[PDB]
């Protein structure tokens, strides 16, 4: 009755396809890069 | 299992943890970036530290980092900027952070204190410490300074965030320190604290972690490199993290072996 | 190395410095109305048998304020807490925190969730003002009685508290909302009892509970109860029977970092 | 005889077992300006003759500045002793110069306009030499994209140098790095530290010794070939050097790559 | 120590026994004829097929063959140089082939302060620079010129003029005087060492004219000299990349040098 563990270990590559099955149905999301770091400080010109 | 009692250890001759880093704000101003921590975390991930395990805390000056400088982190590496006038600050900060210190707080207007042996010092911290000491004789008579005189005391430290003061053992003394901006605790040195390693940028390896004149041991945990750009220093630190982690080991007290032996 | 913690010990049936601390409320200091009672207590301790140079003192403005990250300052700690019909929970929780040891971790309530998986995993809240709100979540990470996208319909467990010990259903996730500007929350595990501090209650009957388990809320061999009318009588009684309190306590649990709870990142 | 094959060498301990050199010196021009004399070379040659080394074969060269000496050093000699002035503001210059002249570097050219780069050993360091070198680098993860800097641009790079005459740089192992340097004046080479070089020794003519020769911060040893003395007048320094010439010759030796027998080992 | 020069090794007869970069040199004429901005990346991708990992292929330009002969640089454990024959520059090609093929260990020389003569039948004079015009005047035993005057340096026998690389062979057993251009040239007395298998020459055009030795009788054609026909540089590059295995076999990387120059300078 040891065949259960051996077959679980051996025929365990097709589960990779399962990932695609969840990846195909699901909806992904990409985002643009945010400008990092501090920002330069610049005001107006002197007013009269 | 068993603690509190030491037992003979016998044997046969034949046969992924957190890490904290510290840096000056001047470095961040000289880098001018905000994602740099994330980039270094990714580089640590490439080098063999799982993402979500490396922390970073920021201070503004060595003096600011000196008040309550308790490092609670399984592996500590400290970056220290070498100055030209803060030799005492760097030396005593390294001494405090490199030795396991057991401290007893002291009331300054109720008792007269002394020292037991040569492994006893006085650790002090606060916004500003003005410590004055007057060694009395064996017959409660002042020698060069009066017990009720607040002006003839021998000045030893003023306006210091972190000062380690040692006096001559074998005779009592009177202490008068302002307990509104400073606090002095009787501390005794137990041994080497190996959970802290310090990398010194600039300088010439002057930090003495022992006040004894005859000896001046350069413990391996005081590294020395030269800097012009902080990115170079960070790259050198990240690339050779293996050597630094190999220098240090597990903290002697975090493990359940110093429990009931002044644990942690 | 390992101090031989895994090597069995064996005995036989044939073989035949110290410091002291006192913690008091400022009300007693005002009642005494003296600036030399420290000298009196020091000399009395010296005459009783405890050498001078090992007795100190500390004071707090209120019971709750003393609970803001409580600290230790001796190898022996005797703490006195005033009794009241309203501050029972604060006294009990503070005694529970300062009677044992702890091992805590930093917690963030804006980027992850948290869970407790034992009967010894609790959350400790300390600060000047803690306002903890907790919303339980199911397996699929949904909202039950509270909306994840909102932060105004959670369940209240604290309100301007300086020290509160929270426990949830051990083994499930939660989302925590709290003003972390002034208060922090740390996930801790109770390693074991501490034999360095003894709590003595002055006032009514013994009410200090150190176990959140309902079925077992026992009294230890260190919590004392004495009636009081004037604080000087209490001080004299404590000095008179100092040796018994020393014997029932121990000096083999000193904390090297002088913190009531260990804080490992 | 057989070359290029490492073979066992027989030996013994019961057998009773126990010049024609070519000296060279490099010194900065301020010494020559301060000594106020130009015939001192004849005096040095005569003093070397007194000790025992022949004259005529001794050569002297000057460099205008330590930065001028830094760019593309020339070392064709048998016993190199270089006097480097110490300062409290230019530690990295002395460190990099001594490191470069103390160890042999097997280098290959680097084209940073059509390739990427990464490290594979602890002896992999990047050496830039030129008149205006400003190395700009952006790390790339395993997916070949920029982290903390966009690959499309180049101004947002995290620089490691700025108009440095010479700069030795090391990068994190296991990752790619996109580079952009003005190649019209400065060159970058990929060098590996094969082993030590005894043909060159440096005497730090100054104060606080600060030299490090290892890229890892764990170890910063003080080698014996690194000499250091105090100084106020250069004639005293020269007198001390010539008096202790025997010790300098004993501590040093012939180059371990030009023995006329170590052929096909990256030299001769 | 001495690196095994005293104990010979032993093998057997009846027993059965059955990061590595490569440089490319090519004239700018090819760079103008190919007319491709990103050809280098395509060539690297093509070279990837033959087992070379990315990061080991270079492309260097030289304006002229004679100009390139000034201060040659070795940049790889395997060097292959594409040289184009010219109808009236055979001597320059021969000198470049001799200078790059064989190792050279030269000694310093300054004619203005000393006299020099060849020590054996295998050492010559090598000069490199922008302009090298070299004149030779023999001296007899009493230090008097034969066919030239000691006082006047204009009547000397000219052997070099308007050349980029000069390799002069001189007789042995007699002193000589050189009125070399001590400003725009550098002259070193050198001794030939031996065959170096670090470089090979691929010639496009011409009829196999490369005298690698100063010997007039024996003009060998060693196995590392190869000739191919050219009319378009892309065809030449494809031919080179199509037989990298053979040129790799004919070479060896154990002859790599350290210094940038292709000749050692022990003073």
């Amino acid at each position: 009755a040891s065949l259960i563990y051996r077959q679980l270990l051996t025929n365990s590559y097709t589960v990779d396809l399962s990932d695609e099955i969840q990846e195909i149905g699901s909806t992904k999301s990409q985002n643009v890069t945010i400008n990092p770091g501090p920002f330069a400080q610049t005001g107006y010109a002197p007013v009269n | 299992q068993n603690y509190g009692i030491n037992l003979p250890i016998t044997g046969s001759m034949d046969i992924t943890s957190t890490l904290c880093l510290y840096y000056p704000t001047e470095a961040a101003t000289e880098i001018n970036d905000n994602s740099w921590k994330d980039t270094l975390s990714q580089l640590f991930l490439t080098k063999g530290w799982p993402t979500g395990s490396v922390y970073f805390k920021e201070y503004t000056n060595i003096a600011s980092f000196s008040v309550d400088p308790q490092l609670y982190c399984d592996y500590n590496v400290v970056l220290m900027k070498y100055d030209a006038t803060l030799q005492l600050d760097m030396s005593e900060l390294a001494d405090l952070i490199l030795n396991e210190w057991l401290c007893n707080p002291m009331d300054i207007t109720l008792y007269y204190y002394q020292q037991t042996d040569e492994a006893n010092k006085w650790i002090s911290m606060g916004s500003s410490c003005t410590i004055k000491v007057c060694p009395l004789n064996t017959q409660t008579l002042g020698i060069g300074c009066l017990t009720t005189d607040a002006t003839t005391f021998e000045e030893v430290a003023t306006a210091e965030k972190l000062v380690i003061t040692d006096v001559v053992d074998g005779v009592n003394h009177k202490l008068d320190v302002t307990t509104a901006t400073c606090t002095i605790r009787n501390c005794k040195k137990l041994g080497p604290r190996e959970n802290v390693a310090v990398i010194q940028v600039g300088g010439s390896d002057i930090l003495d972690i022992t006040a004894d004149p005859t000896t001046a041991p350069q413990t391996e945990r005081m590294m020395r490199i030269n800097w012009k750009k902080w990115w170079q220093v960070f790259y050198t630190v990240v690339d050779y993290v293996d050597q630094i982690i190999q220098v240090m080991s597990k903290r002697s007290r975090s493990l359940n072996s110093a429990a009931f032996y002044y644990r942690v």
